[PDB]
């Protein structure tokens, strides 16, 4: 909600975005719309720093996890002080 | 536009006079037969025959004693712009038309990537002369409608 | 098959039905039918203009020098004048009829036989086609109708081809020959025949 | 022997060989027809 | 056909007077564009056929050409001369006002009828004899009109261009000029 | 009993997805998934590479035009 992270239906369940979140935002939930039978999910968008590496590892036509930068909070700005 | 002919412009025949005097100034310091004296003399003759050719081929000179080019197309002056220009356009297509043939030629291979970083010399030798007749060849492509494509652009 | 280059093989598309098929088209200039079909006429029209054209250049200068008659050089003929001939109007006049004859030929190749079914009388029969695109012999264009259209076409056109191919080259000679020598073509021949080992293009430069 | 020719056919090596020939040609022409500001033949 | 050897543009299948397969710019694609063009065509024909002899015959008499016959209006005190006679109403604002009201009204009478066939061939009071009796002959009658009308337009073009090429000339004066030396007086000398 | 759906194999296809990298391009079908619930069955292989280096992805049936 600080930043908005959205995952579409193109996702093929490869678990490459989840493994690449450096602050544990995304996670994997069951589906039935792929051969792998699992689609990603973003239930902890607060801590989302905005580091687009989460979607530099989604290998689809355009993309299946997308990140929109909104307002910035004290943790979405990664302030240590 | 008032540009007098260089063979007439006294300013043109002034610049020719100074640059000769300037060179002959630099010459009356070496030996009358050493290597510098010859190289200086060589450039002196090159200069005089340079000015003469500019006052011979109909170049028009302004008030600066310098040649001016009439690119308007007045065909009294065709060898200044138009004639060299057509000479370029012939060459430029030759480079253009040959390169196009090659890319098409190697297009139908397993990976055209390899045949462009490592150019096929023999294939580029049987294509290097086809640019002698590019105006004829291309103009037929345009009429036949193979010089261009219509809506199939990326991928294939 | 006796190509132009003994060792080299002829290309695959110059099969040989066209007269003067000496397997010669190195630059890949005829590897499409519609291309090749339209190129043949060019060689036919060029050669015929280049057959008469050299003779007009040649014969006129031959008769003048010997002294039977007098005419200007073909190089010098463009500015000639006798009477009632503005080079303006002649250009328009020649452009007209040539424009007329050239087009109706063009319509023939574009549409065979769509040239002799019309209203204008008395001539609507001959200008059909010679039955071979580049040979429109009819009972007006071949007033001595002396062709069988098939047999000699292999053996006589091959004369008219190799005749023309030579003649087109010859005209190219004079243009360059007059461009360098500043003189007449036979003058070039007469000069070279005088001292051949000293009258050569090496000396002309 | 084949590997040598292939290497000589890679793009940079052709470039210097091609352009070098081109440089030599233009330098020669300027040595024989210098100043060359117009094309006075026709 | 005008150009023996080309296929007919599909929308020219006779079905009209004076139609020979000539529409290279495809101007007559739209049938509504097609029909209105016929109107303008016949009118541009109709006016032109009137105007050419009116340009020439005065020159065939002592009267000035089609250019001089408009010149008095240039000077402020212009008065006309019909058959040389100074008609009283020859001043420019006089004829202009007479010209405007009459031309507009009759030509507006055209603009207010839409048959649309009569907009090309009204007849009736315009056919005091009734040449339209034989439909075969009347249909050919249009042809003669169309071809003659097209002939007139070109003659009009020749008259006007010869004036720009030769200011202050007459078509018969131009004709005689060529008639002196056809081979040294031509369209060759313009360019 | 029901036959396989979509193109079989090797059949060139014209891509119709608007946001794809190969829109108005042509690729080769390598396999079609026969599960009805699968939301993007037709696995298309290409000859070029998208900006990520990838050269294949799934596609929907109505975004594939089977050229021949
Ligand atoms: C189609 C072939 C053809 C060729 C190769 C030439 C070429 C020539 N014409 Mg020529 N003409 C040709 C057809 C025609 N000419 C003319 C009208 C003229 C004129 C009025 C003149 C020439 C002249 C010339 C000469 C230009 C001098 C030169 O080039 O210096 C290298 C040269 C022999 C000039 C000339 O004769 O100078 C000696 C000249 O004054 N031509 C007409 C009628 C419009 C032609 C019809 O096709
Ligand atoms: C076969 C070679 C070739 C051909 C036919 C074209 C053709 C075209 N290019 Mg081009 N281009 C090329 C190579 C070529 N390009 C290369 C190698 C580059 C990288 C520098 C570019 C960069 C380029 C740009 C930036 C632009 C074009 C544009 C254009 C178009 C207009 C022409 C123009 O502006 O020329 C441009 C000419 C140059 C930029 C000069 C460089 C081209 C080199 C010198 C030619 C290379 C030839 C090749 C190496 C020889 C192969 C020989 C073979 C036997 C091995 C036209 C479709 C323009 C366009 O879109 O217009 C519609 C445009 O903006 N091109
Ligand atoms: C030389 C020779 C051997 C021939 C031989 C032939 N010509 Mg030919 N021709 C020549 C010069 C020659 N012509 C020249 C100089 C012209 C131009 C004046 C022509 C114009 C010409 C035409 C227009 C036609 C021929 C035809 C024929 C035939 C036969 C193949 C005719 C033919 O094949 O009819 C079937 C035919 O139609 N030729
Ligand atoms: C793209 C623009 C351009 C154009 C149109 C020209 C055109 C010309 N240059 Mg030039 N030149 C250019 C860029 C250009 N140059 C650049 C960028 C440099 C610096 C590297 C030079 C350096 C240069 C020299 C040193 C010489 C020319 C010469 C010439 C002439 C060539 C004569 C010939 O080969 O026959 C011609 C007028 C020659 C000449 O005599 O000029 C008149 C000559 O000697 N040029
Ligand atoms: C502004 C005048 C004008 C207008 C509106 C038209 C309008 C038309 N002409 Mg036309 N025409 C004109 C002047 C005009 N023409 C002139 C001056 C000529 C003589 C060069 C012709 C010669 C001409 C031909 C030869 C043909 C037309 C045809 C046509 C019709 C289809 C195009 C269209 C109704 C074509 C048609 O279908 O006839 C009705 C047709 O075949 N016209
Ligand atoms: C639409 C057709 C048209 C138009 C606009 C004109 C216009 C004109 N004509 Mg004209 N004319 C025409 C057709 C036309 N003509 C035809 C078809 C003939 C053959 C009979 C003539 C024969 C003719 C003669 C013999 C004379 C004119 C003259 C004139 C001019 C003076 C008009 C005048 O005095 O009052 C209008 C006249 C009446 C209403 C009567 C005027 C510019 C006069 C002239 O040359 O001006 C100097 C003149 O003397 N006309
Ligand atoms: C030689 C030229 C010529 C010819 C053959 C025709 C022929 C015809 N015109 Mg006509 N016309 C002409 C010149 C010509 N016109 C001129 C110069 C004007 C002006 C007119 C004004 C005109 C009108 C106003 C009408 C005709 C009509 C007619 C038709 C019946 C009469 C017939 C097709 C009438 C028609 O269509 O009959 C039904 C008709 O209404 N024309
Ligand atoms: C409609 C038929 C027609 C006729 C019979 C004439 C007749 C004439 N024109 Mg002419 N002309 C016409 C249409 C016509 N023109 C048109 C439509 C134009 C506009 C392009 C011209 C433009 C024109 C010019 C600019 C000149 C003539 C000249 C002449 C005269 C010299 C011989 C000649 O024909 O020149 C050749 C005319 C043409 C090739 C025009 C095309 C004719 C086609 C067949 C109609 C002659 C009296 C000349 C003159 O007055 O001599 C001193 C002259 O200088 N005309
Ligand atoms: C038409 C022609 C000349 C016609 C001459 C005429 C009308 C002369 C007219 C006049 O003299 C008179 C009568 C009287 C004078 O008072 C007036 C003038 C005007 C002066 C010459 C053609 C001359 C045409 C020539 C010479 C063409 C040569 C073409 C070659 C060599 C092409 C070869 C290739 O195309 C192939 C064959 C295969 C490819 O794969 C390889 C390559 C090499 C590309
Ligand atoms: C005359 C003159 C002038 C002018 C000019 C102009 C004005 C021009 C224009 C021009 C134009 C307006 C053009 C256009 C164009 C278009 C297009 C479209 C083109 C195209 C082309 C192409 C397409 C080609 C291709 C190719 C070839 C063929 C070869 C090479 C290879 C390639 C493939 C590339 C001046 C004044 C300067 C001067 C004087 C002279
Ligand atoms: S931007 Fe960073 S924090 Fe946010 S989801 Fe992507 S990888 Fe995780
Ligand atoms: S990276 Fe993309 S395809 Fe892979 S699991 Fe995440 S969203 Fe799905």
């Amino acid at each position: 909600m600080s930043h908005s992270v959205k995952i579409y239906d193109t996702c093929i369940g490869c678990t490459q975005c989840v493994r690449a979140c450096p602050t544990d935002v995304l996670e994997m939930i069951p589906w039935d719309g792929c051969k792998a039978k699992q689609i990603a999910s973003a239930p902890r968008t607060e801590d989302c720093v905005g580091c687009k590496r989460c979607e530099s590892a989604c290998p689809t036509d355009f993309l299946s996890v997308r990140v929109y930068l909104g307002p910035e909070t004290t943790r979405s700005m990664a302030l240590s002080y | 536009a008032g540009l007098t002919p260089c063979k007439e412009s006294k300013a043109f025949a002034k610049r020719e006079k100074q640059s000769v005097k300037k060179l002959n100034s630099s010459l009356k310091k070496y030996a009358p037969d050493s290597a510098p004296a010859l190289a200086i003399q060589a450039t002196i003759d090159k200069t005089k025959r340079r000015f003469e050719n500019y006052g011979k081929f109909g170049l028009l000179c302004g008030s600066d004693g310098l040649p001016h080019l009439i690119v308007s197309g007045d065909q009294r002056h065709w060898g200044e712009f138009i004639t060299p220009g057509v000479l370029f356009l012939y060459i430029a297509g030759w480079i253009g038309w040959v390169g196009r043939s090659y890319l098409i030629a190697v297009s139908g291979e397993k990976k055209p990537a390899m045949r462009e970083i490592i150019i096929d010399v023999e294939l580029a030798a049987r294509i290097i002369p086809r640019g002698f007749i590019w105006p004829v060849a291309a103009y037929r492509e345009l009429i036949n409608g193979d010089l261009v494509v219509d809506d199939a652009d990326i991928g294939y | 098959r006796a190509t132009w280059l003994p060792g080299l093989d002829p290309p695959a598309y110059l099969d040989g039905t066209l007269p003067g098929d000496y397997g010669f088209d190195p630059l890949g200039l005829g590897e499409q039918p519609e291309d090749l079909k339209w190129y043949v006429q060019a060689e036919l029209v060029h050669c015929r203009f280049a057959m008469a054209g050299v003779a007009g250049i040649l014969g006129t200068d031959l008769i003048r020098v010997s002294g039977i008659g007098n005419l200007p050089v073909w190089f010098e003929a463009g500015a000639t004048k006798f009477d009632f001939a503005n080079t303006t109007a002649l250009f328009f006049v020649q452009l007209l009829l040539m424009g007329f004859v050239e087009t109706k030929r063009y319509m023939d190749f574009v549409s065979p036989g769509s040239q002799a079914k019309e209203g204008t009388f008395l001539g609507i029969e001959a200008s059909l086609e010679g039955l071979q695109p580049g040979y429109p012999g009819g009972p007006l264009f071949n007033p001595m109708g002396l062709a069988k259209d098939i047999e000699n076409a292999n053996e006589v056109k091959l004369k008219e081809i190799k005749n023309g191919r030579l003649a087109m080259v010859a005209m190219l000679g004079f243009i360059v020959q007059a461009s360098v020598t500043h003189a007449g073509p036979i003058d070039n021949l007469l000069t070279h025949l005088s001292d051949p080992f000293n009258k050569n293009i090496i000396h002309a430069l | 022997m084949r590997d040598i020719k292939t290497y000589l056919s890679v793009a940079p090596v052709l470039s210097t060989l091609w352009f070098g020939a081109l440089a030599g040609l233009l330098i020669e022409i300027n040595r024989l027809f210098p100043d060359a500001l117009s094309f006075p033949f026709f | 056909e005008w150009f023996p050897g080309q296929p007919r543009p599909a929308h020219l299948d006779g079905s009209s007077p004076g139609d020979f397969g000539f529409d290279p710019l495809g101007l007559a694609t739209v049938p509504e564009n097609f029909e209105r063009f016929k109107e303008s065509e016949i009118y541009h024909c109709r006016w032109a056929m009137l105007c050419v002899p009116g340009v020439l015959v005065p020159e065939a008499l002592g009267l000035g050409n089609w250019v001089k016959a408009q010149e008095w209006a240039a000077l402020p005190d212009g008065q006309a001369t019909y058959l040389g006679n100074p008609v009283p109403w020859g001043n420019l604002p006089t004829i202009l006002a007479i010209e405007f009201l009459a031309i507009a009204f009759a030509e507006q009478q055209r603009t207010m009828e839409k048959d649309p066939e009569k907009k090309k061939y009204p007849g009736g009071a315009f056919d005091p004899l009734g040449f339209s009796k034989d439909p075969a002959k009347f249909e050919e009658l249009k042809l003669k009109e169309i071809k003659n009308g097209r002939l007139a337009m070109l003659a009009f073009v020749g008259f006007c261009v010869q004036q720009s090429a030769y200011p202050g000339t007459g078509p018969l004066e131009n004709l005689a000029t060529h008639l002196a030396d056809p081979w040294h007086n031509n369209i060759g000398d313009i360019v | 009993k029901p036959p396989p759906r979509g193109p079989k194999r090797g059949t060139k296809v014209k891509i119709l997805r608007r946001e794809s990298y190969w829109y108005n391009g042509t690729g080769s079908v390598v396999t079609v998934d026969q599960d009805p619930n699968t939301r993007y069955p037709v696995v298309v292989r290409f000859a070029k590479v998208n900006y990520a280096g990838v050269s294949t992805n799934n596609y929907a049936l109505d975004e594939i035009k089977e050229v021949a």
